[PDB]
């Protein structure tokens, strides 16, 4: 029960998948604008 | 490396396909095939054989029950060698993709990281020096030590 | 499973730190 | 009366491969050569030149070698390719001078209305300017001596004439045209602040070393004369620019009114269609 | 106005105010929060013998005020009744942060060569060697090896490989799995050399441990010694792992060194 | 709580109240309140 | 909250933050505050969500502008007035009627008339400073009007009957800082000034630092608003 705390609290921090989802989308966007 | 497929340039389109190859060799990935299928849909010829050779590197060690795109490419590479007016820089390594496609006849495989826990470094030497064989044709010949048997041998006495 | 429950999400944290840094650089190239 | 010339780095790259000659022919350290070109105006262009096999004794420094096999018939070649591109002057490296330079100028002032000596730079690390011109001058003194001939600091520049960047700007392979307001201004801040105020440290080398060991040009004729220009605004405590502060209300007047109203317009720019395309992308995703 | 009823400088009226503290502190979390300096006066006074309690409700109102490093400082000053509790909101969180400070302290001092450490203050280690005993007596030593991971230190690690009844194989996959989360070569070879010996300390000799430390700790002298065991114990049929993983997974330079050292 | 029939349904204010307090009054009325002086 | 001010979430519910800031508006209101209190009355008032709940803004807004009743500068809420609230603001319409009228018998006559509804208000800090608000409204109006008025002019018009308490009104008006009115000090008889030609040019673009630094705050609220999809 000791360190059963923080890893789901790091799964809280998977908004970087969402913010960097927008950044990955944007990479595709302007990358293919360039292409 | 799917994000690395976004590259503007054919050395990182092509080398990104190489990253699919030497990174995911013995894996049973279908998404790598899903990446390589537009990589042979590309007016650069040698990135299309980036898909030939790299997809031959995903089609090592594995059969049709592993992924359904095996026989598709087994017939598809002879299919694109039926097109005479392709580049023979495109079908440069097509027969090579058949040889990597049937290295052993799926009897042997790669050992980048052996099952023992430790890597198998002369296989790593063979794959890393293997790469840019346009620049030196015997770089193609250097893929000797990169293969280990996928077989079963019950030895108690050596004869 | 607190042996490696704790460790493994950091391995999948560093890399998106690097591309999180890096998308600004590529967009900075696409300005060029 | 020369402000500037146009410098093609082509024959400067011939100073580069003659800088490759001197590293392998022997004892000759400095790259000395002869500058071709044509006086069109106070502004000039240099399109070609040539680098002379030259030797210079360290004892009695005025020993020149400008061979006329190397001069005349090569001027027949350089005349034969183009009647336009004839001589205009000559060059050598090092920053300051050469005890022979003046004489080397007078060997070719018979060839040119103004043979210019442009002292050149093979290894640029400078705080000021690149290669710079020195015109024929007779300033002498208020004395009435025989005529001085040492060729004084007559400003020049590196001008760029024509297209020529099919090579050059293909060979950039690194650089970006900054839309100024994108750090290029602080690059200029480092170069004029730093590279100006270390030149100010050269000016305390002047106005300390000349106080220390400096003879007759300690206060020849320009030190107090440009202590006037130093006496634009050097004053003591805070210099008390009392006109300049409500004059500065007339200044910052403009910048803050434009930033205020105009950046509220920028608030429309960013804010409004940021929200529209935002929530289209947001709830139209469902 | 319950702290202005403390102008008497004897601790015996602080006992009666403390009497109020065990009752209505939650209604008075405003009221206690201005009292903090006098609580500091209660902690600085050594004649105030209830200074343990001053650090208790100090870390209560700092726990409420969101001070946590100072809830750590007066969590340390709280005394011995600190660790023994089983509260699910306050004490397990502040020992989660206290032992978070202990494990980042053991990472910091694990990176600090030859002592010069921040010392174990006098109220540490309590639920370490208490809840650790709950996990030993759970007979699930994954926690007990968990602390040994958390300290990067082979003191509780040596006791949890000389530990009680369970399969030795708990260590064995951990032999790979410490290889999984391994960061440095610094205690990789240390754990890697002490598990192969705790298997030799164990009665049953392991064969996968030297199959691993030949290809991760690469000692051509211990395999000469247990190769003299293989001449001695004479069973070549159990000898396959080290002989032909030695032929299989060893480096060619290490093959040269191992044929140098092994024929002796 | 909107649970009824209904879901179909100082500047100059404090001075609109005093200015609506003297509504027929003589707040101004110059020629009236100013020249009642010399009429008699 | 004066010591544990940690009252700041993402303010997700967007009505919780509104009526919450209203509630601490009542808190700072009842402690002692005019400006911050009335501007979070203003901020919670402009964050009042819709007209989708009747009465719950109406009674809470009967309680919202009470500090503005204590400013002296308050308009009469008739467009806020629900006609169902009209029968309940019958003291309250007449209360702000008693506010803007300078009468004293009316001032104690409305309190006398509806002290029970003022108990339903339960906020009798209104009446301890509301007579004070009468004299501050009078001195604000007349001090705003005339540059050099006499204290006898304002005094025996507003029934002050003596010069020295008028000097105390001028004294605590300087202390409260409304006007820079001095006294031609013999026996009273204020010599004073208005304040124009004060300044008008740099001082606005001083404020434009906060206007447009506030604007760039809202700019990055739009960039972080762009971070959502």
């Amino acid at each position: 029960y000791l360190s059963k705390i923080e890893e789901l609290q790091l799964i809280v921090n998977d908004k970087s998948q969402n913010l960097r989802r927008l950044q990955a989308q944007r990479n595709e966007l302007n990358a293919k604008v360039r292409l | 490396v799917s994000l690395l497929s976004e590259s503007y340039n054919p050395h990182v389109r092509y080398g990104a396909a190489m990253a699919l190859g030497i990174c995911c060799a013995g894996t049973g990935n279908k998404e790598a095939i899903n990446l390589l299928e537009p990589m042979t849909n590309d007016p650069v010829n040698y990135v299309r054989q980036g898909a030939l050779i790299a997809s031959a590197l995903i089609m090592i060690q594995q059969t049709e029950i592993t992924c359904p795109k095996v026989n598709q490419f087994r017939q598809l590479y002879s299919k694109v060698i039926n097109d005479k007016h392709d580049d023979v820089m495109a079908k440069f390594g097509a027969i090579l993709a058949q040889g990597i496609l049937d290295a052993g006849g799926h009897n042997v495989t790669i050992s980048l990281q052996s099952r023992t826990g430790h890597t198998h470094m002369p296989s790593v030497v063979g794959v890393l020096v293997f790469t840019q064989f346009w620049f030196w044709f015997p770089l193609s010949h250097f893929l000797s030590l990169a293969y280990t048997p996928t077989c079963v041998i019950g030895l108690n006495k050596d004869l | 499973d607190l042996y490696s429950r704790y460790k493994k999400l950091q391995q999948e944290l560093e890399f998106l730190e690097v591309q999180e840094e890096y998308i600004k650089d590529e967009q900075k190239n696409l300005k060029k | 009366a020369v402000q500037k010339v146009v410098v093609h780095p082509l024959v400067l790259l011939s100073v580069v491969d003659h800088f490759n000659r001197i590293g392998k022919v022997g004892n000759q350290k400095r790259v000395v050569g002869v500058l071709l070109g044509s006086w069109q105006k106070k502004v000039l262009d240099v399109s070609n030149s040539f680098a002379v096999p030259f030797d210079e004794d360290d004892k009695d420094d005025s020993v020149w070698f400008l061979d006329h096999d190397y001069l005349e018939n090569m001027y027949g070649m350089f005349k034969k390719v183009n009647a336009r591109e004839r001589i205009v002057g000559w060059y050598h490296t090092g920053p300051k001078l050469h005890k022979n330079d003046i004489a080397i100028n007078e060997l070719m002032k018979r060839y040119c209305p103004n043979s210019v000596l442009v002292i050149i730079d093979v290894k640029p690390k400078d705080l000021g300017l690149p290669t710079e011109a020195y015109i024929s001058v007779e300033e002498v003194h208020d004395d009435g001596t025989p005529t001085s001939k040492t060729f004084e600091h007559v400003t020049s520049e590196i001008g760029a004439e024509e297209a020529e960047e099919v090579g050059v700007e293909h060979l950039l392979r690194d650089i970006k045209d900054t839309t100024v307001g994108t750090l290029s201004q602080r690059i200029t801040n480092q170069v004029h602040g730093l590279k100006g105020l270390n030149s100010k440290l050269l000016d305390i080398r002047s106005y300390l070393e000349k106080v220390a060991t400096g003879k007759l040009p300690i206060n020849h004729q320009i030190i107090y004369q440009l202590q006037d220009v130093f006496n634009l605004l050097p004053d003591v405590s805070l210099q008390e620019f009392v006109k300049a502060f409500y004059l500065k209300t007339n200044d910052q007047m403009v910048v803050v009114y434009l930033a205020s109203l105009i950046r509220s317009v920028v608030a429309l720019h960013n804010l409004i269609n940021n929200k529209i395309a935002n929530r289209d992308a947001e709830k139209k995703e469902g | 106005g319950i702290i202005s009823l403390l102008d008497e400088d004897e601790p015996q009226l602080k006992e009666f105010a403390l009497h109020k503290l065990n009752a209505v502190v939650n209604d008075f979390w405003a009221e206690i929060s201005e009292s903090v300096d006098k609580i500091e006066v209660l902690y600085e006074d050594e004649g105030f013998r209830s200074r343990q309690f001053a650090a208790l409700v100090a870390s209560k109102v700092f726990y409420h005020l969101g001070a946590f490093e100072e809830s750590l400082n007066y969590a340390l000053g709280a005394g011995d009744l600190f660790n023994v509790n089983d509260n699910s909101e306050y004490v397990e969180t502040i020992i989660a942060k206290c032992i978070d400070h202990y494990t980042k302290q053991c990472v910091e001092n694990a990176d600090l060569p030859e002592g010069e450490k921040k010392p174990i203050d006098q109220r540490l280690e309590g639920i370490v060697n208490k809840m650790f005993q709950r996990c030993l007596d759970d007979h699930k030593y994954k926690q007990a090896i968990g602390i040994a991971l958390e300290t990067r230190r082979l003191d509780v690690f040596e006791k949890t490989i000389l530990e009680s009844n369970d399969v030795p194989g708990m260590l064995a996959y951990s032999l790979k799995l410490c290889m999984s989360l391994m960061q440095n070569k610094q205690f990789r070879n240390k754990v890697l050399r002490v598990l192969v010996k705790i298997y030799m300390n164990l009665e049953k000799p392991d064969f996968i441990n030297v199959c691993q430390c030949l290809i991760f700790l690469d000692d051509p002298q211990a395999v000469s010694d247990i190769l003299e065991k293989l001449v001695k114990e004479d069973n070549l049929l159990m000898a396959y792992q080290i002989c032909f993983d030695l032929y299989e997974s060893a480096s060619q330079q290490f093959l040269s060194s191992v044929i140098q050292n092994l024929r002796t | 709580m909107s649970e009824k029939k209904q879901p179909v349904d100082e500047d100059n204010w404090d001075d609109d109240n005093v200015e609506d307090d003297f509504s027929n009054q003589l707040r101004a009325e110059l020629e009236k309140h100013g020249y009642k002086m010399e009429t008699s | 909250k004066l010591v544990s001010k940690s009252v700041f979430p993402e303010q997700a519910n967007n009505n919780e933050w509104a009526r919450y800031l209203y509630y601490t508006g009542r808190i700072k209101a009842i402690q002692l505050e005019y400006s911050e209190a009335r501007r979070t009355m203003t901020n919670a008032l402009r964050k009042a969500p819709q007209h989708t709940a009747v009465g719950f803004k109406q009674t809470v807004h009967k309680l919202l502008i009470v500090v503005e009743l204590l400013l002296g500068e308050i308009p009469d809420r008739l467009q806020f007035r629900q006609p169902s609230l009209k029968r309940s603001l019958m003291p309250y319409f007449l209360l702000t009627q008693a506010v803007r009228t300078g009468n004293l018998a009316k001032f104690n006559q409305v309190l006398d008339q509806f002290g029970e509804k003022f108990q339903a208000d339960g906020t009798y800090t209104l009446i301890i400073r509301l007579r004070h608000n009468v004299i501050k409204t009078g001195v604000r109006m007349i001090s705003l009007s005339y540059s050099r008025i006499s204290l006898a002019d304002i005094a025996q018009k507003l029934q002050l009957d003596s010069p020295e308490d008028a000097e105390f009104i001028v004294a605590k008006a300087i202390r409260d800082g409304v006007i820079e009115a001095s006294i031609n000090h013999e026996k009273g008889y204020v010599q004073s000034k208005e304040m124009i030609d004060i300044y008008s040019t740099r001082e606005p673009q001083l404020a434009f630092h906060q206007r447009i630094s506030f604007c760039l705050d809202i700019h990055n609220m739009s960039v972080k608003a762009m971070r959502f999809p």
